[PDB]
């Protein structure tokens, strides 16, 4: 023996080729690696199998499978104590040939699926994770959706189903039981609905014997190998039927969600895989999310839902490699923002809900009777995230807080204000101060623009929450430990250098990352660097182009729709200007509107003139010269003051 | 402002209040009552203007 | 009035190349070491040894507002007969002295040094005012010899609303109608805050950006990025790589087997070698960071159309200004015939109008987006063919508007009457 | 000059008024020039000053673009 880019639904970064069962082989590059070898050893008996191991390895200068033909005695643990003495004995035999995986196939004559045992690594400690499943079957099971967890599998009576005790790698408070099952098609319409009942009851009976114990949440994944003609609209109607019967039992086991993966030939014919997530949020399911597995044109398989739900659910257009977030994961980010004296970006929707809650509580006092249109604590605001689509075109998503693909986030909020109690909409855009200093990259610019563009097109006001570090700075890190220097004198390098060149071997490595000219010096093929391009984006002019675009956009927007900015934290460079182009601005007392850094001015002057960023950017300057329209005590007081506008 | 728009002469005759230029209170109350009657006459004028627009596009 | 068209929406008072021909190479080139009078690059420099002309016609430049914010030079000039508006940056450190207020006897004249190639509240205001002047009524093409390294970030300049007047440049640029050419000249710089307020994505329908082959432009100066992206430790990792003495000394510390008095030797040998290599190793990173801010990189990231040679700038702009002025008018006339009543980073002047795709096929020249000279000559020859295609489109659009005149049932009532 | 937004029997609208009292804006000392001290300036009431006129002009633009409020 591998495509690892246009292959079966997987995720690949830069240049890498990994295995199906072994998700982490070698990422470095597969330009220099020995070809994988496939070996299959059919042995009559478990004891006689040892002779087809020590002699089997002799024709090996990789993957080795071992088939057993004794359907008579199917041991468990006793089979493990019968295969471990052969692996500990030949611990150096299997090691020398450099084979990664050692699988075992054990079939029964009554129609029972074969049992698999896989040994992997240096000592081959036997990963309990891959059991009763094939390397092929390791893909459907995925297990790449549980990278943020420390997995320890537990015994299952049915070889098809596998249960794992997942614990949060960082914080230990997270303890969940994740189920992973594979249904293989029966050889030779009401088949699948009854098949679902049999496999889910088997999972329910297995979760019962291990016990509910202490689990915050519980999930189960069921992947289908058969491509039976699925009409999801008929599947959804039938889904409602059996979930209300199993639901009570699943509610006792502390199961919160279930994910099914079905292939539909009714679109031979193209098989469109349709995933479905059913979550038991607020005691009653009311979450039937019917998705569609399609490529994002970026090389990722994403979650496009055409659900039976009101489309205000969760998770939309996200890659198939999601790691199922662990609780308290949001907290470390919140800390990075809170040390700077600003609320974490995703905590703001809550601040706004309370400010609207506050706007009613006073209006009911001032104006008695006319109060009954109040929409309670919740339902005050109806927010939905904004993330750039496939074709650079924005869409309404209701996914989990955080997990922002860019250093900029937007929302479409329908706040039921006392002025418009039936609803009023607006856009809110903010920089994630934790995501690369909150600096403006091209991704961040294209987003900010498309948001301004939409608020304009709809006539609704736009609110910008500034907490940034101007444009993104950068140099090419890949060319730092590769570039060579050509001196006037090689013995004394301090005697000046002629230029900077790149070795021919290191020149072919990039070529498109650096513009090089060839000039023979000292009889060497020296490719002198005449200009640096760099592979990574957001280093120079690419940022300035985008910054200029959003600068003009804000200038245009102010003249059409209501534009407002809020200095929740230090607003530098381009960010500082968007506050002025946004015209109407609220400055939080301890946040500066700076252009050039306080120490950067001291270094330029050659003397310690300014000591603070607020000594030239603070409220005592901007509110006193009319850049700031109002000064707010805290981040919330800012929100409150804009709610009043 | 009593002559801020040339349509205020047409709107004056559609309303029918003598103290149209003045009696601000009486004017407001009339629009609220005859909101459907305005939308009725606006439409009568909308069809009227479309017929003339076709004559301009040939001339 | 000699620069201004006789009427409102009338073409400019252009004449033949006549005194200063279009087919001449720009002789005056500015020095890279010291400061230069930027005015010499526009009209020409009077020297002891002959006369070296600028990129515009000899003595055709007329400077205005020259007594206020001299940190930026504003005026009108002719390019081979074509009149146009000019904005340039003064490189020399000018000094404006504010008079003493007689109303307050405790007021004295304040000596202030407006350092060259920087934007100040008054300089930004001057820029913003000039732009409005050249578009409203005047309606002149604009040439900007961009050389600012940013904005004055000083407390006094900040308190003096530098941010407010900076925005007024951006506001004035979206308001513009006629073609605008942003050209970074040789030695010219465009760092941080400066670039943002002049980028072509502000008004892509009328802006066009070019840069000199030996011009520089980045987010920050190569001397400013080095203490953030190429710190002391990053330089020493590269020192223990290129220098043979430093990496050999590094192999001594790594091997161990040497006492407390022995390990002190290697430390006192390296922390003397690295102290002498540091100034030249610093300058290496400076050259390295400058290669990012080079002209080639700009064209590669598509922030500019083409890299330009200062020598043949006059020759290029004469046909590109002429090509754009005739084209802009034809495109404005296409829309006036079609409807008798831009959206991305990809918005480049070659995709400034959706009618340029239709006009492209009507012309029939392969190098249409380029070959500015060949394009101009074609329009002059096929003057009747364009007027012919305009009237074709005018009658085609009248047929669409009459068909659209629910609306059928209403017309059936207006006809029965 | 006093700028703001207020309600007239429920109807919200933009407001511009003139301060009658003699206000005093004190410009801070420039640290870049050690020969710079804070300047005490008395903006006498009911008069227009460069900053006051600018404030007026800015407020008007604010109340029309986007906001669209009666003045």
């Amino acid at each position: 023996f591998v495509p690892s880019s246009p292959a079966t639904p997987v995720e690949n970064d830069f240049k890498r080729i990994h295995s199906i069962s072994d998700m982490t082989y070698l990422a470095r590059r597969t330009r220099d690696e020995p070809i994988r070898k496939g070996v299959i050893v059919p042995c009559k008996d478990l004891l006689d199998a040892e002779e087809a191991l020590s002699r089997a390895l002799e024709v090996l200068p990789a993957v080795v499978n071992v088939a057993v033909r004794d359907a008579e005695g199917k041991n468990d643990e006793e089979i493990l104590a019968l295969i471990k003495p052969w692996v500990q004995n030949s611990k150096a035999d299997l090691l020398a040939r450099r084979v990664r995986r050692l699988t075992f196939i054990c079939g029964r004559n009554d129609g029972s699926y074969p049992s698999y045992y896989t040994f992997r690594g240096p000592d081959y400690a036997e990963d309990d994770s891959i059991r009763h499943i094939e390397p092929s079957l390791a893909f459907q099971l995925e297990l790449g959706r549980l990278s943020k967890f420390k997995l320890t599998p537990v015994f299952t009576q049915n070889k098809n189903i596998h249960v794992y005790e997942a614990v949060g790698r960082g914080v230990e408070t997270d303890r969940r039981y994740f189920t992973r099952a594979v249904v293989r098609p029966g050889r030779l319409a009401e088949y699948l609905i009854s098949e679902a009942d049999r496999v889910v009851n088997d999972i329910f009976d297995a979760l019962e014997i291990i016990g509910t114990n202490k689990t915050d949440l519980n999930h189960m994944f069921i992947n289908f190998s058969h491509t039976f003609q699925v009409t999801a609209d008929e599947v959804a109607e039938s889904l409602q039927g059996f979930l209300d019967r199993f639901g009570p039992r699943g509610w006792r086991l502390r199961v919160h969600q279930v994910e099914i993966r079905i292939n539909c030939m009714r679109s031979e014919n193209d098989t469109m895989p349709l995933r479905v997530i059913i979550t038991n949020t607020s005691g009653f399911v009311i979450q039937i999310e019917l998705y569609e597995e399609k490529l994002s044109e970026k090389g990722e398989w994403v979650y496009y839902y055409v659900s039976g739900n009101a489309k205000i659910g969760s998770m939309h257009l996200l890659p198939v490699s999601t790691p199922y977030p662990t609780k308290n994961w949001l907290q470390p980010k919140r800390y990075k923002a809170h040390i700077l004296g600003t609320q974490y970006v995703y905590d703001f929707p809550e601040l706004f809900r309370q400010a609207i809650q506050n706007s009613w509580t006073e209006a009911v006092k001032k104006i008695p009777s006319l109060a009954a249109k109040q929409p309670a604590i919740g339902e005050c605001i109806d927010y939905n995230e904004l993330v750039l689509g496939d074709q650079d075109n924005l869409a309404e998503v209701s996914r989990e807080p955080g997990m922002n693909s860019t250093g900029m986030v937007g929302w479409l909020i329908n706040a039921r204000t006392p002025e418009y109690p039936d609803g009023r909409k607006f856009i809110v855009v903010a920089n994630d101060i934790t995501f690369k200093i909150g600096s403006f990259g091209p991704k961040e610019d294209t987003f900010f623009f498309k948001c301004t563009e939409l608020a304009r097109k709809m006539g609704i006001p736009r609110i910008y929450l500034s907490a940034n570090s101007g444009a993104r700075l950068g140099l090419a890190e890949e060319l730092m430990p590769h570039f060579n220097v050509a001196w006037n004198d090689p013995a004394k390098p301090e005697a000046g250098f002629k230029y900077l060149y790149l070795s021919d071997e290191a020149k072919r490595r990039f070529e498109n990352e650096v513009i090089t000219e060839e000039i023979v010096e000292d009889g060497e093929k020296r490719h002198k660097i005449i200009t640096i391009v760099g592979a990574e984006e957001g280093l120079g002019v690419e940022c300035l182009r985008g910054s200029g675009l959003i600068a003009g956009a804000t200038s245009r927007a102010y003249n059409d729709i209501f534009t407002c900015t809020l200095v929740t934290c230090r607003s530098v460079g381009i960010g500082a200007y968007l506050v002025r182009l946004g015209q109407r601005a609220v400055q939080v007392e301890g946040q500066p509107i700076i252009l050039t850094g306080a120490p950067a001015l001291n270094s330029l002057l050659g003397r310690e003139v300014y000591t603070s960023n607020l000594q030239l950017g603070g409220t005592q300057i901007m509110y006193r010269n009319g850049v700031s329209h109002l000064t707010a005590k805290d981040d919330f007081d800012g929100v409150t003051k804009i709610v009043q506008w | 402002p009593e002559t801020r728009s040339p349509h205020l002469v047409q709107l004056e005759s559609w309303v029918g209040i003598p103290g149209f230029k003045t009696n601000d209170r009486e004017v407001v109350e009339w629009y609220e009552q005859n909101q459907d009657r305005i939308n009725e006459k606006l439409e009568k004028l909308k069809k009227e203007s479309i017929a003339d627009q076709m004559r301009e596009l040939l001339r | 009035l000699s620069f201004i068209p006789d009427q409102r929406n009338n073409p400019l008072p252009i004449l033949s190349p006549s005194p200063d021909p279009w087919d001449r190479d720009v002789v005056y080139t500015p020095p890279y070491k010291q400061t230069y009078d930027v005015r010499w690059m526009i009209a020409g420099k009077e020297d002891e040894d002959g006369f070296q002309p600028g990129l515009f016609d000899k003595d055709s430049f007329v400077e205005t507002l020259g007594g206020w914010a001299r940190t930026v030079v504003v005026g009108r000039a002719r390019l081979g007969g074509i009149p146009m508006g000019v904005i340039a940056v003064e490189t020399r450190t000018i000094e404006n002295i504010t008079p003493a207020d007689p109303a307050n006897p405790d007021s004295i004249e304040q000596v202030t040094n407006e350092a060259g190639g920087v934007w100040y509240p008054n300089s930004a205001f001057k820029t913003a005012q000039a732009i409005n002047d050249f578009n409203y009524g005047e309606q002149l093409p604009l040439m900007i010899l961009a050389n600012w390294r940013g904005f004055s970030g000083g407390q006094r300049d900040m308190y003096n609303e530098v941010l407010k007047y900076g925005s007024f440049i951006v506001d004035a640029l979206t308001r513009f109608e006629k073609p605008i050419f942003i050209y970074i000249p040789p030695h010219g710089e465009l760092r941080g805050g400066s670039w943002v307020v002049v980028d072509p994505t502000i008004n892509p329908a009328s802006m066009e950006m070019y840069a000199d082959e030996e011009a520089r432009g980045g987010v920050l100066e190569p001397e400013g990025i080095i203490p953030i992206k190429y710190k002391k430790d990053k330089q020493l990792e590269t020192m223990a790589r290129l220098d043979p003495v430093y990496r050999s000394l590094k192999k001594e510390m790594a091997k161990e087997g040497l006492s407390k008095e022995e390990s002190d030797n290697i430390k006192k040998k390296m922390q003397q070698r690295e102290e002498l290599l540091l100034p030249i190793y610093h300058q290496i990173c400076v050259q390295f960071a400058d290669l990012h801010d080079r002209a080639g990189r700009m064209k590669a990231k598509g922030v500019i159309r083409q890299s330009l040679q200062w020598r043949q700038s006059r020759r290029f702009f004469y046909w590109r200004v002429r090509r754009r002025l005739i084209e802009d008018d034809i495109l404005r006339r296409i829309e006036e015939a079609i409807n008798p009543a831009n959206t991305s980073l990809a918005a480049s002047p070659e995709t400034r109008s959706p009618h340029l795709v239709q006009l492209e096929s009507w012309v029939g020249i392969p190098g249409f987006k380029t070959n500015d000279r060949e394009v101009v000559e074609w329009y002059e020859q096929n003057q009747d063919r364009i007027n012919e295609k305009l009237e074709k489109l005018k009658k085609e659009s009248i047929a669409d508007q009459m068909r659209e005149l629910x609306x059928x049932x209403x017309x059936x009532x207006x006809x029965x009457x």
